[PDB]
């Protein structure tokens, strides 16, 4: 629904979710290496209500 | 599918087994160590052309290469490996029955030639997930890459 | 574009080839070990000087030096290298093909003349990104520089 930029990173709306992207790098939505999780990974934070 | 037995180098009279598919393949006995010809017989790679002759004649297709440090069974497009062991005849350190599920990065096989996988998982040290890691022939290094499927 | 090809000290008859380029450069068979005599052959520099000759004479220009631990394979800035395997004989700790591509900081060769350069990449232990580290012969250290183009 929405593009925004929130600190660094390109952000999506959905249906209840909010995606944000890597910290760098706008068109990346994974993080480098599932092996040591390292501050700067995409987030996914559903809105509880 | 796919699978690697590194070789390592014999120590004077053990027995080397390497079981595919449940049979009993591939047998050698390093010798008694008397005679002072018989340290040629602990050399790795001798011993690997010589598992790997075995593996050739005691498989059907089973395309198997002798690399650097290791043989690589393959099955031909149709049936799997379905069962992986390897008597080694000494303690563990001798010859490694490796595949693509090594549990550390420690435990990773040398070579393991250049299109190969290995699902690292666990070690259960540190809360982690487990992440896949390929080897590259030309820069001999193991950098991480996706998923299979 | 270059190469290297540590040395490390024979233990008594083992193969060590050195593919460059696809072709079987520079064999030799460490002696059986029962004349006395033949302990000479497990020096690491006499044996890196005979892998120099076998290399100087099975390739066309190629200057190759032989270090204190190492043989500096050169491209004659035409070719380059494109395949660089080592079939040790004994295990990974005999003879060493390292590059400009080393995956940790303690697998790092000890001499590496004065102009080298290593890519460190992962190890996949800690969240890092990936440095390159620079050797330096009056002081024998590793120092971090930078990047190549």
């Amino acid at each position: 629904n929405d593009v925004f930029f929130f600190r660094n990173r390109l952000g999506f709306l959905s249906g209840e979710n909010i995606i944000l992207s890597r910290t760098a790098k706008y068109f990346n939505f994974y993080p480098a290496s599932i092996a040591n999780l390292s501050d700067d990974d995409p987030i996914d934070v559903a809105v509880s209500t | 599918q796919d699978g690697l037995i590194n070789v390592r180098g014999g120590q004077y009279g053990r027995e080397l087994i390497v079981h595919i598919n449940g049979k009993d393949v591939a047998k050698y006995k390093i010798p008694d160590g008397s005679q002072p010809e018989h340290v040629n017989n602990t050399d790795a790679q001798w011993l690997a052309e010589e598992l790997a002759k075995q593996m050739r004649t005691n498989l059907s297709d089973w395309t198997v290469n002798v690399g650097q440090g290791f043989i690589h069974v393959t099955a031909p497009s149709g049936q799997q490996i379905d069962s992986f062991t390897t008597k080694d005849g000494y303690a563990d350190q001798l010859i490694n029955p490796v595949t693509h599920y090594a549990q550390s990065f420690s435990k990773l096989p040398p070579n393991a030639p250049n299109g190969y996988m290995v699902k690292i998982v666990g070690d259960a040290s540190k809360s982690a997930d487990q992440y896949y890691v390929r080897y590259d022939a030309e820069r001999k290094v193991w950098t991480e890459t996706l998923g299979w499927n």
